[PDB]
């Protein structure tokens, strides 16, 4: 169900969730799919700082 | 003596009627459409231009309507006309019926429906029907019957036939591989299946992309049944392989 | 946008064939109205196009009915179409009610007619325009105008044709509201003279009539005698301003 | 191929010879403007009698479509009369058939289908009046309609047609961003200063003519010049 | 023409982030920019 | 300018041309107010109705009316006057409408 | 007139209803999303000012107790084919004691249609309609074009950018929606093309169930509007 | 209630539009019709008539009457409308009347009926010519032609279509009271007349004949291939 910005949000939460646990071989892989996710629609101000 | 008349019912320096010929080139470019007789029963396929994947299916048919008991038509053009030529058929059928207490024969209620289409290609300013219909009926005087009429209010009876996009081409291969005497209904759906595969070469005959409408008789009834998804699937599979083996066939041939 | 139909706009909202039948109109002789304050007075410049026909013989002066009278100006054919109209208006309208119509009425009534007309492209807007006038007791002295695009206006004093503006000014020169029928028709034969072009027609005649309380409110020509003296005396103030 | 008859539809859309009858309303020359207050409805309209041959007691584009129903009418005036007379017979036929007042609405959307006939059909065209209807509704209040030649008919707040329709409306506009709970004179007041500022005009009582309905007295009265000279005097004074 | 698109936006991408070689990141940007 | 609708919206736009001013047709006071000025000097020996001036220069610009007041002055000399009165004005005036007739669309806008 | 001005051009095309249709593609955005247990007919009532009482225009109407119908193109034409499908219905009633089913009722709106496309001195209608209803226990959505066709559909949109609005509908569409969440999609749908913020009132939605059609009040809107925002 | 002026003459006093209708018969498939002392033959142009077309709906020759058939060129829904009204009114003269119809009575309706299209308002003309053939009550072979513009004639032979002035002439030479002696060789006359224009015959041909007063009978491809045969055998022989 494509809407891309519960998305964004939820994939840097899963980015944070990996670098608090799973070190940052994952997290890392997280952050690259939310900011790919991130690139194809506006990324509201906040998405976008929480992003950056 | 009118400026916005448009004279849509008057010859051109050659015979050759304006309107009703881009009614026709009309039908061409509307969806394809093709029918095939045969001695056990008459069928008739259809490409559906409604591919969309956000579109209902609420009816049982929408390139192919039932006039009366043993008869139905496909209708190839534009659709609102093809409506209300279709609401006239039926009208004239049971009119018909009304009168006589027997089924309209399909030459009958064809001839009435292209004496209304001839009517406005010659009275009046309206421009005619762009619509070209293919039925297929059964009555008790020559059995199965296929007939074609265009917007002209021209009828032909055919064995084998099509209209629409690319039915030039449908009728140069149904005569290529039409027998006369011969090629029962499976054969018939063989070889429209065949047929609307390489009139829609852009489009691999996908199931859900083409209707099919086969008329016989059963215990003295007529029966007008559209082939379901699951049979066309079927038919279009076996088509596959038969065309995968002659493949196979001519390059171990070669 | 064309002027080829009424039923097409000009691209600037403007219905090019109302306007020409205006041009139309304005290219009659000349009529003027004067509503006094006891009567209406009507007055036409009928042009004599040639000697051979009589006085009279294209009068634009018609009675619509027992007190209303109409001046007509443009083509003869479309005024006298519209002036029986109006005559069936006023039967039809005594038929049904059992009143003489108020001219306020009869006018609104022939003037949609016109905008009927000046509607559809099937027809073409009447070239004339006329003038309506009556006299009630309970009514008092009404004149009206109605023009080819259907607009009926009330006057105290009015002019259609070709002078129609030196006929305005002449009357605006005039107390009207104040004056009186049977001198207003010496004025209205004064205005006539004046607005004449001489050098431009030549030939002339003065064509006058008047509906008022003298003539209890009924519409008939003015006498011959009452005629000649408004006649005489333009003629006389003709003299007195080339003098 | 021919934008000259409506039933054409330029290749976009766009019908030009109802945009050209819009033209024909502006081409008219006159402007009105129409408020509606919290228990009253006002329509002003510019009144211009350039000849002092005129009767100026003819000269009016306020009609009464009926007892409770007023409408002040802009564009030309022929079209204008002959709307008014249609309005007026559907307003009888529908007392006639239905047994009580036609609503306001329900008037301007016979005379809204009557235009769209007219655009939608070729032989005619689209008659360039712009008629604005006031009325006390019975639960609605004073209801204020406008209808336009394209069948379009809006119900307003406050509205205006005519040469300076943009500028009436902006004024409006502003005006009923603050505070649009207007009695009786505070409406009647608004519309006139309305257009005395937007056609820079000091207004005698002569060249206007104001018709109200108020909830009170639903009844369309056209105020004589002795009101209007008061209403214009007390606008003066403030 | 899309995809050399794609191919020059991710070399873009790998400009941005100051850096050398342009990687799996950089093209992934690279598809959701152009497209 | 008196074709604006005709002008580039580069030239139009608001970092060149700042303020677009409409030097509108006068309206009933600016009217009264150019015709005052265009009649100032002439001899006048009567009772002016400029407001009946006014009221019939209805459409008209200051050159119209400057043009009234010249055709009013016209008809003086026609008659061998050395003075105008309100009956020239007013055949003036009329004149000039009538001129006006021969005119097409003015009201043209930027944008 | 009795000639008809929608013919054939040189193409086999019929120009007339093409410019027909660029005129609703031009008019206001409009949805109509089916969900599993009825039907959301959305649109934009955005006015020019807030002098425009936006309550006595609706751009959603009822036709029959349990079909509804909202456009997208001119709203002269609305009105005059919202009236002849209440007359139709009504027609239907009086023949078969019944309420029209939806597909009838769009079979003989599409007829009015076609017959205005092909009779003499008229214009096609320039709206395309997007009837909505509940006849036996299913619901069902239909578009008529100004050509005179209708097509069922699951869900759609039409207006300015309607291409943009069906591929929306297409990523979040699925046959198992329900009433409220459709009407959820639905004000989506409409706030991908809205320019502005979309207030309760300059937006108006119609919804179709067993109850039968009904469209929303401004209240229940602005509940709607704030779950969503 | 169109009411639109669709014939009208030109500047140089033509019915351009009749003439137009003519051109649409000169394009359409040729067909013969000739008259013997007891047999009227009709034979017509199938024109590419594909395998998978009925030939039984494709009826450029069809039987008025009894006594009466008419074989055509042109528009075939203007044929068919013809046709039909023809047969009705042929059935309304059986009624008033208690005879059979005359050919040149239905032919003389026929052309009315063109006459009155060519000079109604809103009405095109009937873009065909027709051939009717048949016996009166008197016994005697008749031949009608009637063009788009309602006149009619009386001919011994016509060719109307494509084909229509290579065959007139080739019919206009070698067609004598020898050549029509015998139905047989009346029906070698007719289907020599179509060879000259279509280029195969047997396939591209379709004759009817009528006897004295019997009926109307479509003589079966087998037996025009028999036909073609031995005429191709006098071919031969002559050279």
């Amino acid at each position: 169900m494509d809407d891309k910005a519960l998305l964004v949000e939820v994939q840097l939460l899963e980015s944070k969730t990996y670098h608090a646990l799973s070190n940052l071989p994952k997290a890392r892989a997280a952050l690259t799919s939310a900011r790919t996710t991130a690139n194809a629609i506006y990324c509201p101000p906040k998405l976008q700082a929480t992003l950056d | 003596s009118r400026r916005y008349d448009s004279r849509t019912t008057i010859f051109s320096p050659e015979g050759r009627l304006y309107q009703v010929e881009y009614a026709m080139e009309a039908i061409g470019h509307a969806g394809t459409c093709l029918g095939i007789l045969a001695n056990d029963g008459v069928l008739l396929a259809a490409e559906r231009r409604n591919i969309h994947k956000l579109l209902d299916e609420v009816f049982f048919s929408e390139k192919i309507y039932k006039l009366n008991e043993d008869m139905a038509c496909s209708v190839a053009g534009i659709t609102s006309d093809a409506n209300v030529l279709t609401n006239e058929l039926r009208l004239i059928a049971q009119r018909y019926l009304l009168q006589y207490q027997e089924p309209i024969p399909c030459e009958q209620l064809v001839t009435a429906l292209c004496d209304i289409k001839q009517a406005y290609t010659q009275f009046g300013g309206k421009r005619p029907f762009g619509v070209s219909l293919l039925y297929i009926g059964w009555d008790k005087h020559y059995g199965f019957q296929l007939y074609q009429s265009d917007p002209s209010g021209n009828y032909g009876g055919w064995k084998a036939t099509c209209i629409g996009n690319n039915s030039a081409a449908a009728v140069s291969m149904l005569k290529q591989d039409y027998k006369e005497g011969e090629m029962t209904l499976k054969s018939a759906l063989a070889l429209a299946i065949k047929v609307l595969n390489k009139t829609m070469d852009v489009s691999k005959l996908s199931a859900e992309k083409v209707e099919i409408a086969t008329l016989t008789r059963e215990n003295g009834k007529t029966v007008i049944r559209v082939l379901k998804q699951k049979e066309v699937e079927q038919l279009i599979k076996k088509h596959e392989e038969e065309e995968a083996k002659a493949e196979r066939e001519k390059k171990e041939k070669e | 946008g064309y002027d080829l139909s009424a039923s097409t706009f000009s691209p600037d909202g403007r219905v090019f064939q109302v306007e020409y039948a205006m041009k139309a109109v304005e290219n009659s002789s000349t009529a003027i109205g004067i509503r006094c304050k006891d009567g209406v007075v009507f007055g036409v410049e009928k042009l004599v196009l040639s000697k051979l026909y009589e006085e009279g013989s294209n009068k634009r002066l018609f009675n619509v009915d027992r007190h209303v009278g109409m001046a007509v100006a443009g083509l003869l054919a479309d005024a006298r179409s519209l002036a029986d109209i109006a005559r069936e208006e006023a039967s039809n309208f005594r038929s049904n009610f059992g009143y003489n119509i108020p001219l306020k009425h009869l006018a609104d009534r022939v003037a949609m007619y016109v905008h009927a007309y000046t509607l559809y492209s099937a027809v073409r807007p009447f070239g004339c325009s006329f003038m309506l006038g009556s006299y009630s007791v309970n009514d008092g002295a009404q004149l009206y105008m109605i023009d080819p695009s259907g607009v009926s206006y009330g006057y105290w004093g009015c002019a259609i044709g070709k002078a129609r503006q030196a006929a305005k000014t002449e009357i605006e020169k005039l107390q009207m509201k104040e004056m009186t029928c049977r001198d207003i028709v010496k004025e209205v034969a004064k205005i006539i003279y004046i607005v004449h072009d001489e050098v431009k027609d030549k030939a002339f005649e003065l064509e006058l009539s008047w509906v008022g309380e003298l003539t209890n409110g009924r519409h008939e020509i003015v006498p011959k005698d009452i005629r000649e003296e408004a006649e005489k005396y333009a003629k006389e103030s003709l003299k007195e301003e080339d003098e | 191929g021919f934008d000259r008859h409506i039933t054409i539809f330029s290749p976009e859309g766009r019908l030009y010879q109802v945009e050209y009858a819009f033209k024909a309303i502006n081409q008219g020359g006159l402007t009105s403007v129409a408020v509606r207050g919290k228990d009253c409805a006002v329509i002003v309209t510019q009144k211009k009698v350039p000849d002092k041959l005129l009767d100026s007691s003819t000269v009016t584009h306020l009609f009464k479509i009926t007892e409770n129903i007023g409408c002040v009418m802009t564009g030309m005036t022929a079209d204008s009369r002959s709307q008014v007379q249609r309005a007026r017979y559907e307003a009888a036929n529908w007392k006639y058939k239905y047994g009580y007042e036609i609503p306001v609405d329900m008037l301007c959307k016979r005379i809204a289908d009557i235009s769209q006939v007219y655009t939608q059909n070729a032989e005619m065209r689209p008659l360039g009046c712009c008629m604005i209807l006031i009325g006390i509704d019975e639960e609605q209040g004073p209801q204020v309609y406008k209808c336009d030649p394209a069948g379009y008919y809006c119900g307003f707040k406050a509205t205006a047609a005519g040469v300076k329709q943009t500028e009436s409306t902006s004024f409006l506009e502003k005006k009923v961003k603050k505070k649009f709970d207007w009695t009786f004179e505070q409406t009647v007041e608004t519309a006139i200063t309305c257009l005395s500022t937007v056609l820079s005009i000091d207004f005698k009582p002569s060249e206007i003519e104001v018709g109200v309905v108020t909830v009170e007295n639903p009844k369309f009265r056209i105020l004589t010049e002795a009101e209007i000279d008061a209403h214009l005097v007390a606008l003066a004074e403030r | 023409a899309e995809v050399k698109g794609v191919c020059t936006e991710a070399g873009m991408y790998a400009l941005r982030e100051r850096r050398v070689h342009v990687t799996q990141e950089d093209f992934e940007m690279a598809v959701a920019k152009v497209m | 300018t008196n074709r604006p609708d005709t002008l580039d919206p580069a030239l139009l736009r608001p970092g060149r041309l700042d303020r677009k001013i409409h030097i509108d047709l006068p309206n009933e006071q600016a009217r009264l107010d150019i015709l005052k000025i265009h009649a100032g000097p002439i001899t006048k020996h009567g009772e002016i109705d400029y407001e009946a001036i006014v009221k019939l220069s209805d459409g008209f610009n200051g050159a119209d009316l400057r043009n009234v007041c010249t055709e009013a002055g016209m008809f003086a000399i026609r008659a061998d006057h050395d003075f105008v009165v309100q009956e020239d004005f007013m055949k003036a005036v009329r004149k000039v409408a009538d001129s006006k007739k021969l005119e097409s669309k003015l009201d043209y806008k930027p944008v | 007139y009795s000639f008809s001005l929608t013919t054939f051009s040189p193409s086999g095309k019929l120009v007339q209803i093409e410019y027909a249709l660029a005129a609703v593609a031009g008019g206001a955005p409009s949805v109509g999303i089916k969900a599993a247990n009825g039907v959301v007919l959305a649109t934009e009532k955005k006015q020019k000012s807030i002098l425009y009482d936006e309550r006595s225009v609706h751009k959603v109407e009822p036709i029959t107790k349990h079909i509804g119908l909202v456009y997208s193109g001119m709203g002269p034409d609305y009105r005059v084919l919202v009236h002849r499908a209440r007359k139709l219905a009504q027609q239907y009633y009086l023949v078969y004691q019944e309420p029209i089913p939806t597909a009838q009722l769009v079979q003989r709106v599409a007829s009015v249609m076609q017959e205005y496309t092909q009779s003499g001195g008229v214009r096609p209608f320039g709206v395309s309609l997007l009837i909505c209803g509940w006849n036996e226990g299913r619901p069902y959505l239909f578009q008529s074009d100004p050509s005179g066709a209708y097509f069922a559909w699951k869900a759609t949109a039409m207006g300015k950018n309607y291409v943009n609005g069906k591929t929306f509908l297409e990523k979040r569409y699925n046959e198992d929606l329900e009433l409220e969440d459709a009407i959820h999609t639905a004000i989506l749908t409409l706030k991908e093309s809205f320019e502005g913020q979309m207030t309760e009132d300059n937006i108006e939605v119609g919804i179709c169930n067993e109850a039968g059609f009904r469209r929303l009040t401004p209240t229940e809107v602005k509940d709607y509007l704030a779950a969503i925002a | 209630s169109y009411d639109r002026a669709i014939t009208v003459f030109s500047p140089d006093g033509h019915l351009f539009q009749v003439e137009y209708a003519q051109e649409a018969v000169k394009k359409g498939s040729t067909a013969v019709g000739v008259r013997g002392r007891d047999i009227v033959v009709l034979g017509v142009e199938k024109k590419s008539v594909a395998k998978l077309q009925d030939e039984r709906t494709v009826r450029k020759i069809c039987a008025l009457d009894d006594n009466v058939c008419m074989a055509f060129a042109g528009l075939t829904a203007d044929a068919r409308i013809v046709i039909n009204r023809a047969r009705v009114e042929c059935q309304s003269h059986r009624l008033t009347v208690e005879d059979p119809v005359t050919v040149e009575y239905i032919t003389r309706y026929i052309a009315s009926l063109k006459q009155r299209y060519t000079q109604s308002n809103g009405r095109r003309p009937f873009g065909i010519s027709a051939l009717i053939v048949g016996f009166d009550f008197d016994g005697t072979p008749r031949l009608y032609q009637t063009d788009p513009s309602g006149t009619y004639h009386a001919w011994k032979a016509n060719a109307i279509g494509r084909g229509a002035k290579s065959v007139r002439e080739f019919l206009e030479k070698n067609y004598t009271d020898e050549a029509i002696e015998t139905d047989d060789l009346t029906i070698k006359l007719v289907i020599k007349a179509l060879l000259e224009v279509v280029q195969s015959g047997g396939k591209n041909i379709e004759l009817a004949v009528m006897r004295r007063d019997q009926s109307l009978k479509i003589l079966n491809p087998e037996e025009i291939e028999k036909y073609v045969a031995e005429i191709e055998k006098e071919k031969e022989e002559n050279e």
